[PDB]
């Protein structure tokens, strides 16, 4: 502000920061609406986020983003696989010898390699073939996920922003998918890898990615119960937990309660038991002292203990 | 006889063939000799006794028009008139004082400076900005009297920054206990009404009001009725109260909805029920002057009602149950011309809400004057932005049972907590409400960057109100740059303050705009703009003319009304500086931003 | 010196102290011979010496037939009534229950004197009838007073009332509570004697019990009396917690609140209404919190007046702190009081809303000023007349280190462990919690 009214020079560079700042955060429509007015790696970072697939990439260029943009675009407007993969390999191929180069940093070092393997996943769910191969790649999700937990941020951010790409972009193209794999499964699996970021960004304390996902997510129940998919209980309970990361305490519990009040925890795809939701509210509610520990006993300890139903092994029972 | 003498001077003054003339000028110094050299026992103090020579003298000897510069006669005279107006005896009345200022301020000179001014220290606009802004509300006043009070008005808010409380009120129960006053009944609030129109009228209006107080009166003379004489010997004076008696000599369909839209409505309606009541004398000398005086019938609605309601209240109850069937109808009113009529109804059920009925045991049964709906009652007074008023009404609804119109409530109220209070289902779409309600951070932005982002990604068509609320909270923060570049991707107070904080002097205002952030920008880049000191005071004394008669025209909520007298304040600053002459006048304009300073620490965060 | 130069705030405590006790009773003689020998106090300490021994002559002179509870004598048929009437007309001073500001300029001839007293004066009931005189002044306006005798303590009142000024002074710091005005309305005690003391009478109060007993009948014809509830809670007084909370049940089964209607007609403009409203639930919000932080307790109906010009509530008779309430033989243990008929009378959003929001704000600026109340209290550890446990006199009649121990509550009850939210959230569960309000002695009347 105080270079744009006073007509200084320094406030383009000013811009060029922001716009930075504005992406290691999330809010990828700010820096949209600053890149309009007049970097690289921003450019194509947000259109990529924004799925905006109209941009001409340039030619031969050592940055990621446009890497990992030309493999996402080429897969929008694409009719057949091989196109697709075609470029995912030209985009291996230019990684590596960019690699190869000699003088990078350590950044723009681990920044390649996870563009390296934000292509691998790419090519790994372009080329599954039913749905025993949908739950390997799933649980190969999960175990990444293990090693996530303690990483460098920078690496699990790119890494898992990218991944979501993949699998809305793949959710979407009805026609790049196998015969046998139908919208339904695309989209439970979408839902699925994204419950497991949030996982994942929660302990890393990163708030703003939580609150991204946790919108994203809400924003797929309507075209989730239009394809047969009962998956509302597990998506409020991801907006109550970036609530209470958020410090609304009250917010959350009664988000919780209404969870447990309305809705059938049973006929539910991506389940959710009924006792690790009560625990869940009396443990909240305990922590902001809403009620007397009294009640607390009453209505959502003892409740749990007997929606248990006699099972004293596991780690539901152990919580 | 100040009231008198005031307004024969001041059209004697006006009025000044040949020997005509000679023969008025004559006359007016025979008067202004007369009262120069009058004196009285009947002077409440010697406040009014000096306040009298200060009125009588300075009209003597004031011009065609009026000014407001240090030490002439008009100026003199129009300090004289407000001072006296802001008191508990007061020598003038509203007539005199009328013609008085119809006179002074239908074609005003407001100084250029502000040293040269009536009015120049904080402490007098703290003192007369109540009386200047009750001056104001008229329709004769010319432009540069409206200028001189939004300058008055400024001043006294950069001073104090308070509301002068004519401005917060949303109902009309104090001019209904002013005027119902000494004893409380619609009887005294009647013959006050009427005795207010032999004293303002024409020649018709006062023949009808002196009409009807001589045949009351003496019909409550003749029947011996006590109520009615302890009426008439608290609402008139002695002389008007013998002049009402003929003590030797002898006395020579609305009921339906859309009849809420027609403006004369209440006449038809006060007609309709004075007619139904013909035992009672007060009631009965009416319909004359509710159908010729005008706006009479607006202002003796409630008692009409009041007193007809009393009446029948043992015998075959008509009135109330053909009020309490058609309230149904009207307080269900969405309209624009139905709103005025309908600030009415709801006036006349707040005023019978504090009338005795005859024979009860609680105020709860003052329920029973007529039957209204509270749930609907209080939907209508939210529709004409009376929102005490509704809460009010929710409350006594909500008794009457032992939640949409309860948010719409406490959202416009003015209480910091409230909002608080009001319960509704949980969401990141309710956080974000109360964050943007509660004028959030940083807090707010990154819920509405997240709504936003998956806005824009679903190509859905949200995310333009979302651009919005953004907007709305990047000027909340003070980040104008990244505001810039959001309104540029394409509101009106957004644009103009996000352009007069980045100093962008070549928007196109637009002209005629309700917008306090267009009047500021407007006066600004006239100073831009400009090579003479002269231009630049025409465009703040046109800004400040704008902005006054904006707050003059009514329904407004307070943070709008807060919005515009923080304009006025803005541009009498601006005003002030552009006057300074020298070094010291600097420097005492440095020391007046320390004192306002310490009125700043404690007062609300928007104002400041 | 503080005695010459501000003397209506010294001499009083001369007075007081004059007429190791007895080091103390001849070194405040000496000071009292002292100051009736200068030149600038030499007309004002002769003035309040007479004037405090006809105060409290009227004070002690008890009798049955002449002050009969209730009624309202001219106080010209005793012979302690025409030489009190005497001896004032011949001494000018101000009320002595007047606040009095202190004076930087050290001019104190703008206070207005005693010029007259009514003719008549009020009695209430009791043993030793108090009685309210009221006192005209040179400005004309009305000062009313009671003159309290007996074998009270008002200077743990007196002292309690000065800690709670104090700390109310500090809420004045912190911009959430000065934009809100949070604060608590003082009065004024004056002690004369260890058996006497003058009151002051609060202008246009009306106290919450007068009001509420007629208006729970009048308003609810077919519930119970207030006499037959509070006959029904003490006959189950000494039975188990099981049969006690029963029956508190089922006699406010039969008990609704009333508050509500306080400000409907005392206020029947709304914009009136509103402020009046919220002014009640800021001032019960701060005087909660505050008597929560310092023990504040007997916090019966007759020591809570309603302001019915204002809305704001006002609290009497602070002697009862540092938790020696739960110390009674039917012990008081809730925070504040925070009855049906209280909340009632807050609105349609009971709790939640401005009371929550404004106990939150007061208590957060609270636990942001510990420091300062360490060094009140610290101030009141250094007293050696004020008593920190509650002798069995006033004991009996309330139901029908020391210093150490208080001053480490009060120092972990500002403690930041918890967040304001969670804290404000516990105090208000246990204060309207039935079980609690179940085991109250009756003459707390929990049920109204
Ligand atoms: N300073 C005061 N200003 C106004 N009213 C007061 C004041 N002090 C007491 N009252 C009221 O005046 C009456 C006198 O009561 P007191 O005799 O002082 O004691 P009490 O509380 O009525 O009786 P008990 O036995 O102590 S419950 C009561 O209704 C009090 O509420
Ligand atoms: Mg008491």
């Amino acid at each position: 502000d105080s270079h744009l009214r006073g007509r200084d020079l320094q406030s383009r560079q000013d811009c060029n920061a922001l716009i930075k700042a504005l992406s290691s955060l999330g809010l990828a429509g700010l820096s949209n609406s600053l890149l309009q007015s007049q970097s690289l790696d921003a450019t194509f970072t947000t259109a990529r986020k924004l799925e905006i697939w109209n941009l001409p990439a340039p030619v031969n260029s050592d940055s990621w983003a446009v890497t990992v943009y030309k493999a996402y675009q080429s897969m929008y407007q694409a009719q057949e696989l091989d196109t697709v993969r075609s470029m995912v390999h030209d985009g291996l191929k230019n990684t590596v010898r960019h690699l190869s180069s000699g003088s990078l940093n350590t950044s723009v070092l681990r920044q390649q390699l996870g563009a390296l393997a934000a292509l691998t996943e790419l090519d790994d769910i372009l080329n599954v073939r039913d749905q025993s191969e949908l739950q390997c790649t799933l649980a190969t999700f999960e175990k990444r996920s293990k090693w996530m937990m303690s990483g460098r941020y920078a690496d699990v951010s790119q890494i898992l922003s990218c991944r979501e790409t993949t699998l809305s972009m793949w959710s979407q193209r009805h026609n790049l998918r196998a015969a046998g794999l139908t919208s339904a499964d695309a989209r439970l699996v979408q839902i699925r890898g994204m419950l497991l970021s949030s996982d994942i960004f929660r302990f890393h304390r990163a708030r703003q990615e939580t609150l991204n996902l946790s919108t994203a997510l809400s924003d797929l129940i309507p075209s989730c119960e239009s394809l047969g998919l009962s998956v509302d209980a597990a998506i409020k309970m991801e907006a109550a937990n970036a609530l209470w990361d958020h410090g609304e305490m009250i917010s959350s519990i009664r988000m919780l309660q209404a969870i447990d009040k309305d809705s059938s925890l049973k006929k539910q795809s991506v389940p959710l038991s009924r006792s690790d939701l009560l625990s869940k509210i009396g443990y909240q509610v305990s922590v902001a002292r809403l009620e007397s520990p009294d009640a607390i006993q009453k209505k959502y300890l003892e409740p749990a203990l007997k929606e248990l139903k006699g099972k004293i092994e596991g780690r539901e029972a152990g919580q | 006889l100040a009231g008198y003498a005031l307004s024969s001077l001041a059209d004697l003054r006006v009025f000044l063939f040949k020997a005509t003339k000679s023969k008025a000028q004559e006359f007016h110094a025979w008067f202004s000799k007369y009262l120069a050299a009058y004196d009285s026992p009947e002077f409440k103090d010697e406040g009014q006794k000096q306040a009298f020579r200060s009125i009588t003298e300075n009209a003597a000897h004031i011009r065609a028009s009026g000014n407001a510069e240090k030490g002439t006669h008009e100026s003199n005279l129009l300090l004289e008139i407000l001072k006296d107006w802001g008191r508990e005896n007061q020598l003038l009345n509203e007539p005199a004082r009328d013609v008085a200022l119809s006179m002074l301020c239908g074609v005003f000179n407001i100084p250029p400076s502000s040293r040269l001014d009536v009015i120049e220290t904080d402490e007098d606009a703290i003192k007369n900005g109540a009386v200047v802004w009750k001056s104001c509300s008229s329709q004769r006043l010319g432009g540069e009297y409206l200028a001189w009070a939004g300058r008055v008005l400024g001043r006294s808010f950069a001073a104090s920054g308070e509301v002068p409380e004519d401005l917060l009120r949303e109902s009309q129960l104090q001019e209904y206990r002013r005027l119902s006053q000494g004893v409380g009944s619609s009887e005294e609030g009647l013959l006050n009404l009427i005795k207010s129109l032999t004293i303002s009228g024409d020649c018709f209006t006062a023949g009808l009001a002196e009409a009807a107080l001589r045949t009351i009166v003496s019909d409550a003379i003749s029947d011996n009725d006590h109520d009615l004489l302890s009426a008439c010997q608290e609402s008139l004076p002695e002389p008007l109260l013998i002049a009402s008696n003929w003590d030797p000599y002898r006395t020579p369909e609305v009921f339906s909805a859309r009849a809420l839209e027609n403006p004369n409505w209440s006449q038809h309606l006060a007609i309709r029920l004075a007619l139904s009541a013909p035992k009672i004398v007060t009631l009965r000398v009416l319909p004359p002057i509710l159908s010729k005086v005008k706006g009479f019938a607006e202002r003796a609605f409630p008692f009409v009602v009041h007193l007809v309601l009393a009446y029948q209240l043992d015998k075959q109850q008509s009135a109330k149950r053909e009020l309490s069937e058609s309230l149904q109808e009207w307080l269900n009113f969405t309209s624009e011309p139905a709103k005025e009529n309908l600030k009415l109804l709801i006036n006349t059920i707040l005023y019978l809400r504090t009338q005795p009925l005859p024979g009860e045991s609680s105020i709860a049964d003052r329920a029973h004057w007529l039957d209204v709906n509270m749930a609907s009652a209080a939907a209508a007074a939210t529709r004409c932005g009376m929102y005490k008023v509704a809460l009010l009404f929710a409350e006594l609804a909500a008794e009457s049972t032992r939640s949409d119109i309860l948010l719409e409530i406490f959202e416009n109220i003015d209480d910091p907590d409230a909002y608080y209070g009001l319960s509704q289902d949980a969401s990141l779409s309710t956080v974000l409400a109360r964050l943007e309600y509660e004028n959030d951070g940083a807090k707010s932005l990154a819920f509405r960057g997240a709504q936003y982002d998956s806005h824009l990604r679903g190509r859905d068509l949200q995310s333009r109100q979302d651009c919005n609320a953004l907007i709305k909270a990047l000027s909340s923060l003070g980040l104008a740059g990244l505001s810039n570049s959001l309104l540029q991707s394409q509101s009106l107070d957004a644009t103009f303050t996000t352009a007069r904080k980045l100093e962008i002097w070549n928007l196109p205002a637009p002209v005629n705009s309700d917008s306090w952030a267009v009047t500021v920008y407007k006066a600004y880049q006239s100073m831009y703009q400009a090579q003479e000191l002269d231009t630049v005071r025409s465009m703040v004394h046109d800004g400040l003319k704008n902005t006054v008669r904006h707050l003059s025209s009514g329904s407004l909520n307070t943070s709008v009304l807060r919005q515009q007298l923080g304009a006025l304040a803005a541009l009498t600053e601006l005003d002030d500086i552009l006057n300074v002459r020298d070094q010291s006048e600097l420097q005492c304009t440095l020391a007046t931003f320390e004192k306002r300073s310490k009125w700043m620490m404690s007062g609300r965060y928007a104002d400041v | 010196r503080i005695c010459v130069d501000h003397p209506y705030h010294g001499m009083y405590h001369i007075w007081t102290g004059a007429r190791v006790a007895v080091s103390r009773q001849r070194a405040t003689d000496k000071i009292a011979k002292a100051l009736s020998k200068n030149n600038k106090v030499s007309s004002i300490w002769p003035a309040i010496d007479q004037t405090s021994r006809v105060y409290h002559a009227l004070a002690m002179d008890r009798d049955p037939t002449r002050y009969k509870s209730g009624q309202k004598v001219p106080i010209k048929n005793s012979p302690v009534g025409q030489n009190f009437l005497s001896t004032m007309s011949n001494n000018p001073i101000p009320p002595p229950t007047l606040q009095i500001e202190v004076s930087a300029n050290l001019d104190y001839s703008h206070v207005p004197m005693i010029h007259k007293f009514a003719p008549e004066m009020a009695i209430a009931s009791g043993v030793s009838a108090p009685k309210i005189l009221t006192a005209i002044g040179t400005d004309g306006r009305k000062y009313k007073q009671l003159v309290k005798g007996g074998n009270d303590d008002l200077r743990q009142d007196a002292i309690m009332e000065q800690v709670f000024a104090a700390v109310s002074e500090l809420l004045k710091l912190h911009r959430e509570t000065r934009q809100r005005n949070l604060g608590i309305r003082t009065y004024k005690v004056l002690p004369l004697t260890s058996s006497s003391g003058l009151i002051e009478f609060v202008s246009n109060t009306i106290p919450l019990h007068e009001y509420l007993m007629p208006a729970h009948e009048r308003y609810y014809p077919k519930d119970l009396k207030g006499s037959q509830c509070r006959k029904e809670i003490a006959n189950a007084q000494t039975k188990n917690t099981e049969t006690r909370i029963a029956v508190y049940r089922r006699v406010t089964e039969r008990f609704h609140p009333v508050m509500r209607y306080f400000f409907m007609e005392y206020f029947p403009d709304p914009d009136e209404w509103f402020q009046k409203r919220t002014n009640y639930t800021r001032t019960t919000a701060a005087i909660s919190m505050l008597g929560h932080v310092l023990g504040l307790g007997d916090r019966h109906g007759h020591n809570i007046l309603l302001d019915h010009k204002t809305g704001e509530v006002v609290h009497i008779d602070l002697g009862v702190a540092f938790e020696m309430g739960r110390v009674l033989p039917v012990p008081e243990l809730v925070p504040f009081r925070l009855t049906r008929d209280i909340v009632d009378g807050m609105g349609i959003t009971k709790t939640e809303g401005v009371f929550r929001r404004c106990c939150e704000f007061t208590l957060d600026a609270l636990r942001e000023e510990a420091a300062s109340i360490q060094t009140i209290l610290d101030s009141l550890r250094h007293d050696t007349l004020y008593q920190w446990s509650i002798s069995p006199v006033r004991m009996a009649k309330l139901q029908n280190s020391e210093a150490d121990r208080a001053i480490e509550v009060v120092k972990k009850k500002l403690s930041k462990t918890l967040s304001v939210m969670a804290t404000v959230n516990d105090l208000i569960n246990q204060a309207t919690s039935v079980s609690n309000l179940a085991v109250l002695y009756s003459g707390w009347a929990a049920y109204a």
